[PDB]
């Protein structure tokens, strides 16, 4: 289970810099911002529309609850 | 008869500088035979990608044909005298020697001039050199340590002339024509740039002489950057694994590199399987580390193991082990310098590289100079907490990534 033997691969050649050479930093905007708004923009129609579902049961629910506790105009109406 | 003393017996290089800027060395010595030859300073650091693979397809049609003589003829010629002639091309050195007796000295000569100046470039003979080099491409393909050396060169120097290796790429050399050479050898192969160095059998006034003869009718008139990056090959097919790891080293014009060579050869091949350290030289830069092939489970521990072995003399390094690096650096360096061919090599090097031919007296003085805490003080110059560039030919998958290799490069407790 040691990095020595996990699985064979061939002439699959990879370059990398040095942390020190490079930038923490690059691309924030040039790249990074586009990347999170089209992340977002996938993630949105896919996440967003359960929670709405959500948000409008919760504020039916509360109103109606309310609406349950005030009432009975009638009931009182007849006396 | 000291080791100090028996230096002095070594006879010295004469130089002489002609009119057209060529200069001329020698060696005279009591020997039946000579190697001649001509170091010129170009290499492949000088050459743009346009034409990269430019010196090293000089190199292959150098001896296949000159004005004066054709390719048939001119090895003909060197075969009945007995020489041998050769060529090497480097990245910063490019040099043809022709390896004869004392007596044949005038004809070699002649032949280097005739090789330097007019060489015939036939179009035919240009082509088959096209699919000489195109063949000698798979045929390195196998060679893993060159393979590996060149990674690590594309890797350490990148964006740098430096990097590009000396054959050059396939398509290059593909699409590389006549006129792209000719304007290579009109721009570079010129004096003062050009040593004639012989050494053995002959007399330095002769050599000047042939050199006025022959030689004489050659016309007289980007920041290096070390990037600690890595290249990883894999191919696990391949049966060891090959790693070659290294820092920026000083240029040819530095006292520290006697220090770094005795360092070197401070650095146990138990753990590997043939563990080599390089202090490759260059005009500012240079490679300065060790190269290993190792099993496809143990390349962590090798490189653990030198590592060590580099903090170890970064931070505390011994006298003895430090006497016992000067010996040995002694006896390599007079057991180079045996011999007709590495004398020549060293006058033409040296006199390329130095602008002198250092005696072997300075080199002694110099590592007498050396002491533990000099080696010391330069190795945590030059390597402790340094950003090195690896290059591995695979199998590699448990050499440690680069973020590993770098954190190796300094210890916590120092």
């Amino acid at each position: 289970r040691e990095f020595g033997n996990l699985t064979r691969m061939r002439h699959v050649i990879s370059y990398s810099l040095s942390p020190f050479e490079q930038r923490a930093y690059p691309h924030v905007f040039t790249k990074g911002i586009p990347n999170v708004l089209r992340r977002i923009r996938e993630s949105f129609f896919r996440v967003v529309p359960q929670f709405v579902v959500f948000y409008l049961i919760y504020t039916w629910g509360t109103e109606e609850f309310e609406r349950s506790k005030r009432k009975n105009p009638a009931a009182y109406e007849n006396d | 008869a000291t080791f100090a003393q028996a230096l002095q017996f070594v006879p010295e290089t004469q130089v002489s500088l002609l009119d057209n800027g060529l200069r001329v060395a020698s060696e005279q010595s009591s020997q039946p035979t000579c190697t001649v030859g001509v170091w010129i300073d170009v290499g492949s650091r000088f050459e743009t990608e346009k034409n990269n693979g430019a010196g090293y397809f000089l190199e292959h049609l150098a001896f296949k044909g000159t004005k004066n003589r054709p390719g048939s003829a001119l090895e003909k010629e060197v075969e009945s005298m007995g020489a041998h002639l050769n060529a090497y091309s480097t990245r910063e050195h490019t040099a043809y020697y022709i390896k004869a007796l004392s007596k044949d000295l005038p004809k070699a000569v002649e032949l280097l001039g005739d090789i330097v100046q007019n060489c015939s470039l036939e179009d035919s003979q240009i082509e088959k050199e096209r699919d000489v080099i195109l063949r000698e491409m798979q045929e390195n393909d196998a060679s893993m340590r060159d393979v590996v050396f060149n990674y690590l060169h594309a890797t350490a120097f990148q964006g740098t002339p430096l990097a590009q290796a000396v054959e050059g790429p396939s398509e290059n050399v593909r699409k590389l024509s006549r006129a792209d050479l000719t304007e290579y050898l009109s721009t570079h192969y010129k004096a003062p740039r050009m040593v004639l160095a012989a050494a053995g059998g002959v007399e330095h006034q002769q050599l000047l002489d042939l050199a006025q003869k022959h030689l004489g009718g050659i016309p007289w008139t980007t920041p290096c950057r070390f990037t600690g990056s890595e290249i990883r090959h894999r191919d696990d097919a391949l049966p060891f694994a090959h790693v070659a790891i290294a820092v920026e080293g000083p240029g040819w014009a530095s006292p520290d590199n006697v220090a770094l060579q005795v360092a070197n050869a401070i650095i146990a091949n138990k753990l590997c399987q043939s563990f080599q350290t390089f202090s490759i030289c260059y005009a500012e830069t240079g490679l300065l580390g060790a190269h290993f092939v190792c099993d496809r489970m143990k390349i962590d521990d090798m490189m653990f193991v030198l590592q060590g072995q580099w903090m170890r003399l970064c931070t505390s390094a011994t006298e003895s082990e430090v006497a016992r690096g000067k010996n040995i650096l002694r006896n390599a360096l007079v057991s180079h310098l045996d011999g007709t061919t590495p004398v020549c090599e060293d006058i033409g090097r040296s006199l390329l590289t130095y602008g002198r031919r250092i005696p072997l007296a300075e080199w002694e003085s110099r590592i007498a100079e050396v002491d533990a805490s000099v080696v010391r003080e330069i190795c945590s110059k030059y390597i402790y907490d340094q950003c090195p560039a690896v290059a591995g030919y695979g199998p590699i998958e448990q050499l440690p990534d680069y973020n590993r290799i770098r954190s190796g490069m300094f210890w916590l407790r120092f």
